[PDB]
């Protein structure tokens, strides 16, 4: 299962 | 930008008149945008399959292009690559001994 | 780490469009098992390994819904990177991400990974401690500061130590025999004339899996480092790999040694008629 990133760059 | 490395080679050992697969393995390139053409006697082969987009641990992309071919004594095969990193396209010929 | 899981994600900005092209590829022990591509007719995570086909429609829907969020994340992060590097929209740019986990010999978390690249170069990576970041250059410092100041690493730490280890355990159970699976190489030696009083002997290794292999050359049982030429391991396109090694040698009395994890013992080979 993949992850979802949090804060953008 | 990273200039693409090319290997042109048959899937199986070649034999004149026996159907086979001709491969064009393009690696170590960045950006992912690339143009790959396979040629027979200086003419573009229309039926060329491309593997899907993948990248290695060093971030560079790789792609396997291939076409069905029946090698002969006289026919010539090449793979020509167009990429942003190169001013001109790079052509690699198939050598049956490599 | 004996076992590993990674997601290789790419976003390529398309000039003229608000949306970039997004591709995500999942790996178990470096073998592709899932894939998403926003360029597809029906953009959805798809099985890329047979043993994955046992997963139900709630799994693919969930993963696809994640890829939708990732698509938006990379779209914005690409826009922000233009600012940090003073680039214009008119061009194409590449954002890549590699993330996942390594399991130890005890099947526990060995270490988690989270790395980013912009334009083919290291941009920002999460440290082994899973709380501190390594920025590659000065521009990467803006992101590092924005991430420390929001405590972004905590959220990644949790995925890496939890869900990542959990699903890797599942995929190894469901994938059983295909992970440890091997194919022995089929070795042969070709003869090619080179010049006057010299010949080139090529040792081919074909039809092997996994890609790891070692081909060497010997003259009366002695190793040859620099004087030996080889090709990089190349896919045959059928799942197997190829490799060759050659020596330019003056006119038998020459042996080749094939080393592959699929062989019951190493292979030793020499020129035929």
């Amino acid at each position: 299962a993949s992850n979802e990133n949090m804060e953008t760059m | 930008q990273k200039t693409p490395q090319i290997q042109v080679y048959s899937r199986h050992p070649p034999e004149n008149g026996k159907p086979n697969i001709l491969n064009c393995y393009v690696t170590q390139f960045h950006p992912p945008h690339i143009e790959i053409q396979m040629l027979k006697n200086g003419k573009k082969i229309p039926k060329v399959e491309m593997s899907d987009m993948s990248f290695s641990k060093d971030w560079s992309f790789y792609i396997l292009a291939h076409t069905e071919f029946t090698p002969t004594e006289t026919d010539t095969y090449a793979c020509r690559v167009k990429h942003a990193s190169m001013a001109e396209p790079k052509t690699v010929y198939w050598d049956r001994d490599m | 780490g004996p076992h590993s899981m990674r997601y290789f994600e790419t976003a390529v900005s398309r000039p003229g469009l608000e949306e970039p092209r997004y591709i995500s590829v999942g790996y178990v022990d470096n073998k592709e098992f899932v894939r998403f591509d926003s360029d597809a007719e029906n953009p959805r995570y798809e099985p890329r390994a047979p043993w994955m086909e046992q997963e139900g429609p709630e799994y693919w829907e969930r993963e696809t819904q994640k890829a939708k969020g990732q698509e938006q994340w990379f779209r914005v992060s690409l826009r922000n990177l233009l600012g940090y590097y003073n680039q214009s929209a008119g061009g194409s740019h590449t954002l890549q991400q590699m993330s996942g986990c390594d399991l130890g010999s005890d099947w526990r978390l060995l270490r988690g990974y989270l790395q980013f690249a912009y334009e083919g170069r290291d941009y920002i990576a999460l440290n082994e401690d899973l709380k501190t970041w390594t920025a590659a250059d000065m521009a990467a410092q803006i992101t590092r500061r924005k991430w420390e100041q929001s405590g972004a690493a905590e959220a990644y730490k949790a995925y890496l130590e939890g869900e990542c280890v959990e699903w890797l355990h599942r995929y190894l159970k469901n994938g059983n025999a295909t992970l440890l699976r091997t194919d022995s190489p089929k070795a042969h030696v070709t003869h090619h004339p080179r010049s006057k009083g010299e010949v080139t002997l090529r040792c081919w290794a074909l039809g092997f899996y996994p890609a790891d292999i070692t081909l060497t050359w010997q003259l009366n049982g002695e190793e040859l480092t620099q004087d030996m030429e080889l090709v990089e391991t190349r896919p045959a396109g059928d799942g197997t790999f190829q490799k060759w090694a050659s020596v330019v040698v003056p006119l038998q009395n020459y042996t080749c040694r094939v080393y592959h994890e699929g062989l019951p013992e190493p292979l030793t080979l020499r020129w035929e008629p």
